[PDB]
This record gives C-alpha cells, structure tokens and sequence, in this order.
DNA sequence: ATCGATGTATATATCTGACACGTGCCTGGAGACTAGGGAGTAATCCCCTTGGCGGTTAAAACGCGGGGGACAGCGCGTACGTGCGTTTAAGCGGTGCTAGAGCTGTCTACGACCAATTGAGCGGCCTCGGCACCGGGATTCTG
DNA sequence: CAGAATCCCGGTGCCGAGGCCGCTCAATTGGTCGTAGACAGCTCTAGCACCGCTTAAACGCACGTACGCGCTGTCCCCCGCGTTTTAACCGCCAAGGGGATTACTCCCTAGTCTCCAGGCACGTGTCAGATATATACATCGAT
C-alpha cells in the first residue's frame, strides 16, 4: 500500500517562507492534520448551504460563503482575495 | 440608540425568573452590553444566508440555521 | 497531442487541484463539482499553512534554533488572537503551556 | 400603616414570574433595536413577522441562564447581592 | 399482480418504511442502502416519541388539563435524567424554567 | 406546494399511548421538528461509520452502532431491543 | 484494584503546579481521583465501541482519537 | 542552616513546570489503569503502544485546565488555597 | 397567644374560535423482472505484542519543627427595597398601497463518462552535521 | 551580604533529516450528449405606513433598615528539609496471536415500467378553555 500526504507541499511553502529554516518529522505530522481538519469543515458548509437551496452542484460561490461563514473577519478577508486571484488567473489562461 | 429601550424593569424581570434575590444597582448597564454583543453575532450569519440566497426579506429559517450553528438548537419555528 | 501541463502551473498554486478535485467526488458531498471549487480551496488551503509556517519560523529563530518543533507551533498559535480562536478546541502534543502566574500570588 | 419587611416581595415576585411563560421585553422598542442592527450589514432589509419573535425568544432564554449561573458565584463568595465580577467570572469560565 | 401491502403493516410500525427509504436515498449518505436500514431506524423513531408522550400526558394530568401544550413537554423532559442529557441544548419556546429556590434565599 | 409531515404518525401513536388526550398545534411543530433532529444526528453517525471502514453500502450495523455511541445507556438497551424485533418481524414475514 | 493509588500525590502536585496553584489544600488529591475516573471510563467506552465494530481484537490510535472527536476535544499528532 | 521561607520554592516549581515539555505521571502505573478499567467492558483486550500515549495526553491536558479554572474560583473568594468547593463550582459552571 | 389587613386561589356562569372530522383527487409507493459488481469465504505471510530476567539510581514514603494563613466576632455607615403620585407611549383596531416571493416556460452551456498515454510522487537507501550531554565558570537573588 | 540556584560556554559524538534512484498508476487531452439552471414574464401574498383612543406601565421621590466592609485575635495545618526504601526504567532474549493481503464466485441492490390508493388541501361545526364575579381561607407583622 501507498499512503499520500501534504509533506512535500508544505515544504515548498516553508522553503519559500524562511530558506534557512527546517522542519521536524512531528511538526510535520501536526501541519498534516491541520490541513486535513480544515479541508473537511469547507466541505461540510458548502455541502449544507447546496441543500438549503435546492442546488444540485458545488460552485465556487459555496465556497466564498462558506470561508465567510468559517473563518474570522481578517482571515476570511484575505481568504477571499487570494480565493478569487487564483480562480481569475486559472480562467484567463 | 435604541439600547436604552432595555428599561430596568424588564431586567429586574428577568433576574427574578432567574431566582435573583438582591441586584447591584451596576448591573443593568453590564447587562446591556452583553445583550448588544449577543445579538450581533447572530444577526451577520442570518445576514450571509439572505444574501447567498439573493433575497432581500431576512426569513424565520435563517435565524434558525444561525442559531443552530452556534450550538443553540431552537425548536418550534420549523 | 498537446504536451500536459498541471492544473497548479495554471493557476500558480503549490497544492495539488488534482487531488482537490478528487477527494471532492469522493467524498458523496454533493453529485456534481463545478470546474472552479478546487481551484478557490486550494488557494484558501495554501494561505493558511504559509501564514501559520510564518509565525513558527520567527519562533524557531527567537529560541536560536533552526528546525520547528511542536513548542514553537503551540507558541505562535496562542500568541495570536485570531489563530487561537479558530484553533481554539485543539490540543497539540507536546505543546506544553504558555507561561503566565497571577499577580495576587507574587511576593511584595 | 402597614408595610412589609424587606424581601418578602422579592420572593413573591421569584414564585410567580417561575410559574408563568410570557415574554417579558417590550416588543416595539425590542423591534427597533433588531432594526437597528442589521443596518450595519445591509440597506433596505426588510424582516418576517416570525422573525423578530424568534430572536427574541433566543435573547431571553440566553439571559436567564446567564442569570442562573451568575447567582451562583455570587453565594460563593458568602454575599447575597449579585455584582458585575460575578457575570464576569461566570463569562470567563463559561470561555465567552 | 396481487394486491399491494405497505412494508409498515408487515414490521407491524405506524411509522413510515417507505419515506424514511426515500429521504436516505436522497441524502447522498452513501451510494448503496440496505433494505433493513429502514425498518431499524423508524422503530427506534416510534420508540422515542412514544415516551416523550407518555410522560408528557401524566404531566398533562397533575394539572387536570386535556390538551397538551408546549409547558407539559418542558416539564417533561426537565425532571427526566435521560431525556434531560439528550436534550441539555435544546431550547423549547414557551416552555419556560422549572421553579427553584436556593435555601440560603428562604427566610431564618 | 403540498408540505410534508409526521403530524399523522405522532397522531397515531397519542391515541396509543392516552386515548383520552390531546394535543396542540404549537406542540405538535416541536414534536414534528424532534424527529427530524434525531434522524439528522443517527443517519450522519452511520454515514462516518460506513466511510472509516471503507464500505459502499449502510445498514442495520451502522444503524446499531451509531444509536449505541447516540443514546444513553438505558434508552439505548430498549431502542436496540426493539429494533431488532421489528426486523426479525420483517424478514420473518 | 488498587491502580488508581497510582496516581501519587506527587504527580497531581506537579499538575497543579503546571497549571499556577500555590497552595494545595489535603483534600483535593481524592477529589481529582475521582474526577479523572470518570474521564477515563467514558474515553474508553467509545474506543471499545469503535474497536468492536471493526470485529479487530487491538486498540488503535484511531479508535482513541475517533472518540476524542466525538467528545469535543481534538488531539493533533497521532493520526486522522 | 539556611532555609527558604514558605511559599518561595513553589513559585520556583511554578516557573520550573511551565517551561518544561514533558509527561508528569508515571507511565507503568497509568498503563495498568487503562488496561483495569477496559476489563470492564471486554476481556482479553490488546492495546498498540500509542493508543496509551494518546490517553495520557489527553488527561494530563484535561487536568491542567480543570486546575487552570480552579484557581480563578478561589481567587475569588479572597482566598490563596484551593479547596473541593472550588472544583465543584467550576464543574458545575463547565456543565459536566 | 392572636388579631387583622392583604393576598392567592376556587367555584359558577357565559362566550368564542381552535380542534377533529369528512370529501375529492393526484402523485408517489408497491409488484415484477433483468444485469453486474460488492461483499463473504478461505488461505498465506510475517510483524509486533506479551512475557521474562538482571540491576542501578531516580523517585516516593515517613518525621518534625514552626509560622502564616483561614476563620469567627464586632462596629458602622450608606445602598438598596417598599410605597405613592405623575406622565409617557405601548397596545389595538382599522384601512390602504405596492414591493417582491413563488411559479411556468424555453433553451443552451455545463459537467459526467470512455479511451489512450506518460510522468509525478511514493518506497528503499545513503550519509553527515544539528543537536544533546558533560564539566567548569559567571551572574543573579534571596534570608 | 554569604551562599544557593540558574545560565552559558568549550568539547565530544551520534543517529535523524536532506538528497538520490527506480518505477507504476493516477492525471491529462480529446470527444460526445444529456439535462441543470439562467432568463423573461406574471400572479397576488403580506410587509410597511398612518390614524385615533384608552390606560398599562415607566419614572421620580422619600425614608429607614439590613447588608457589605474593615479590623482584631488565635490556633492549627501546610511548607521545607532530611533519611530510608521500593519499584520504575533500561537493555536484552523468545515466541506466537492477530493484522493485512490475494483469489474466487454468488447474491444483493439499482434501474425501468405499470398502476392504484395513501395522504394532502379545503370546508364545517361544536365544546375546551378564557374571562368576569364572588368569596374562602392562608399568611405575615405588631401587640
């Protein structure tokens, strides 16, 4: 068996954030949970707010409510910026 | 500033429900701060559900998803 | 045949769109994933470890050490009046607690 | 004349507001202040009959249980007046 | 074609088999549904709302009344150690508190 | 248009239980909305169950265990009991 | 058994200590068996639940964190 | 001999615990109350090495708060020892 | 021992609109058959869990001296409760307007399902320098 | 202000993190096609505004008593230090129960079509509960 995970993703974000630093094996595992908590709370909102319309498709819309819904008001507020950058570019191309 | 419209007397009410014998004359203004924080919290989520909803009249149900989500299951409005 | 290029060079991203998208289907959330949704929670996914990476980093470099380790995890997620709301219910191994004594308590 | 002692009518007051369950804000002036808030989010909302009764259902059943727990950490201390630290320490405690 | 007979008369349930059947269906819970789900989960239905009733019917009693109303279901549920943990956060309108009197209030 | 409700359901099992007595409008919508509670709450439990074991299917398993992990201990031996008497009636018939 | 006279006085003082109390009255150290008892049965009585709906004979890591979730408390490190 | 008043070396302890990391109970002792009390429920259990890390964890974390919240209730009342009242009352604001 | 002034509750009659029941009909549950892949059974590998021995120092258990903290009692002075007279505006009953929630119809842009191709990232291996432990010196803070 | 506790610096040395290789199965490109949902138009529910009136409730004041707070005394139970002992921790050796995987095949559920009865709106009417009046009898405070 093959088992996935974030590792090497995080550190490319970490290698990009401090070149210098390094990460241990533990504070791998913990980052890795984290990113898999927070994936599965995004996916429950969007799931709820599809049904209270009748709506049989998850759009880019549920999200954006969602991350208003979950996250804090400055997180939220830069979540979606960074949200809707990326969609653009991913478009335009 | 409607906050005002919270009188004494209603508080009073509602500490002798909550079995208060004796209230502090500081009370009332502590009291309405805590309500005014309250009520916020509750009406920007039921706000979010209108909008995502494109209407513009704010509906029973919304109120009841709001709360729901903070842990505060209401019953009998459907 | 066109040559292939990934969905993340696309958009820019380092998180994979690929996976996103899948674990999307898989997981009986709904019967049809728009093109855009993985796109947006990658991103979103993204911003929230570089900004928590950060904090770690300053942490790790205070100490006078050059590798992370969950003590400087714990001290930047309860340092920050917004990370530690959201991570307010967690607990993390190894994290210990930050210190913090009554003044009543302290010699005069 | 005739008076009563202090605290005989407090008590009264306890057994019968226990017994009843009518909503005890004013109405209006309760409806003004929702309409007061929401305009800090959105203009020209308009809101359901049902609504407003159903936040201010919630507002009274949350006060009365903060009430509840702030007699408590009142007696505790060995008082019988209930003063602002109490509800604070009830709010700390209760991580709010 | 023999004459149809409803799946609740052959478990013996007042309960619906076949709604509760659709609205699994129709959840996305899982891509399959076996066929004793159904039959499980109404009689556990049935079984709850039967005691909430009963107890609320006594209550209904001790105050010579004929008709149930939102009070009795409070009372109910308030002075029942089991309802009472299932339902610690639930809110029921107009049912209001029990009454409570801390001894060190009641006079010398 | 047309609602849909349990109204006739709880009706029924009244009668059962206080042929004598009955009940209100405003009682019967926080019954109505009690049962659609406790289905939410059993049929998600059972859901997480299926998925953590990796199986494509739900049934009286995950209904059995989801109501033992849900309700107290002495609702659940009778909740249990119970259902697995309607079964055995259903598939003995 | 006798197991829980495990749980020196020692040990809960460095507990308390940890968490900033001066002083420590004689009579909490049997209050504080008590109170972690019951934490203790009603962890494990889901864990086992878990275990044996899995028809496994071992107690895994995830049983314990699955409970832990169902709790309300969240355990970062060990899996999930 | 020269010897240090009452209450100086405690918060030297205090200091001293809340820098350091590591577990405070005894491991051996733990393991044979976890696996006592799972007999309870079924027989000839086997437990994996970390599934008795996680519940250590997991208590010690839980102590330290239930102690964290303690010491708040018996500031309150003026006093500098904790007491079992001050358990129960923050067990009882908590909702345990 | 009790009086007597207030308060809560009970018993009888009148009213009204909320509840229980019957009717019409339509859309969603039940009967019958087919196709196919998910779950059940049996067999093999091997890994990680349980059990035991030897031994050495880190940690727990037991005593005792004393001092500083918890508790009860007293005085005092002012904050809150009870009761009255005044005045504000909540509640109700009625009429009228129109904004916008809910629905039907048309159709075209979106996402799901197949097949062929290949390179992204997971498992096994190597190695070297970040960290930790030992010992001695410098600085701080307390009784 | 003597001296006990914490920090830091120079030297040793090892095994955990960073990097390479092989390779296979999951992601991309290209095509078809069915229906989900975007837009336009209409109906008519119910949210908003204004008026007049009665009187329930909020407001402002006086006064006096019961409570909160600060001070003093005393006695006993926590803390700090020392000696003895007991069982935790480390390291090394055995063996076998149970987890994880593969191969086969059968029986369970999904899907389509017909058809017919369960239960949802609508209408009616009669009795359970709400109210006004009279009065019984229980309690609280002073003599």
């Amino acid at each position: 068996s093959r088992k996935e995970s974030y590792s090497i993703y995080v550190y490319k974000v970490l290698k990009q954030v401090h070149p210098d630093t390094g990460i241990s094996s533990k504070a791998m595992g913990i980052m890795n949970s984290f990113v898999n908590d927070i994936f599965e709370r995004i996916a429950g909102e969007a799931s709820r707010l599809a049904h209270y319309n009748k709506r049989s498709t998850i759009t880019s819309r549920e999200i954006q409510t969602a991350v208003r819904l979950l996250l804090p008001g400055e997180l939220a507020k830069h979540a979606v910026s960074e949200g809707t950058k990326a969609v653009t570019k991913y478009t335009s191309a | 500033d409607n906050i005002q419209g919270i009188t004494k007397p209603a508080i009073r009410r509602l500490a002798r429900r909550g079995g208060v014998k004796r209230i502090s004359g500081l009370i009332y203004e502590e009291t309405r701060g805590v309500l005014k924080v309250f009520l916020e919290n509750v009406i920007r989520d039921a706000v979010t559900y209108t909008e995502h909803a494109k209407r513009k009249t704010v509906t029973a149900m919304d109120v009841v998803y709001a709360l729901k989500r903070q842990g505060r299951t209401l019953y009998g409005f459907g | 045949r066109a040559k292939a290029k990934s969905r993340s060079s696309r958009a820019g991203l380092q998180f994979p769109v690929g996976r996103v998208h899948r674990l999307l289907r898989k997981g009986h959330y709904a019967e049809r994933v728009g093109a855009g949704a993985p796109v947006y929670l990658a991103a979103v996914l993204e911003y929230l470890t570089a900004e928590i990476l950060e904090l770690a980093g300053n942490a790790a470099r205070d100490n006078k050490k050059t590798r992370i380790i969950p003590r400087h995890l714990q001290l930047a997620i309860r340092n920050d009046e917004e990370l530690n709301k959201l991570l307010g219910g967690v607990t993390i191994a190894q994290g210990g607690v930050l210190p913090n004594i009554q003044a009543v308590l302290l010699p005069k | 004349p005739h008076r009563y002692r202090p605290g005989t009518v407090a008590l009264r007051e306890i057994r019968r507001y226990q017994k009843s369950t009518e909503l005890l804000i004013r109405k209006l002036p309760f409806q003004r202040l929702v309409r007061e808030i929401a305009q800090d989010f959105k203009t020209d909302l308009r809101f359901q009959s049902s609504a407003v009764m159903a936040l201010q259902e919630a507002c009274e059943a949350y006060l009365v249980g903060l009430f509840e727990d702030t007699n408590l950490c009142a007696i505790h201390a060995k008082r019988v007046t209930i003063m602002p630290k109490d509800i604070q320490l009830a709010r700390r405690i209760r991580g709010e």
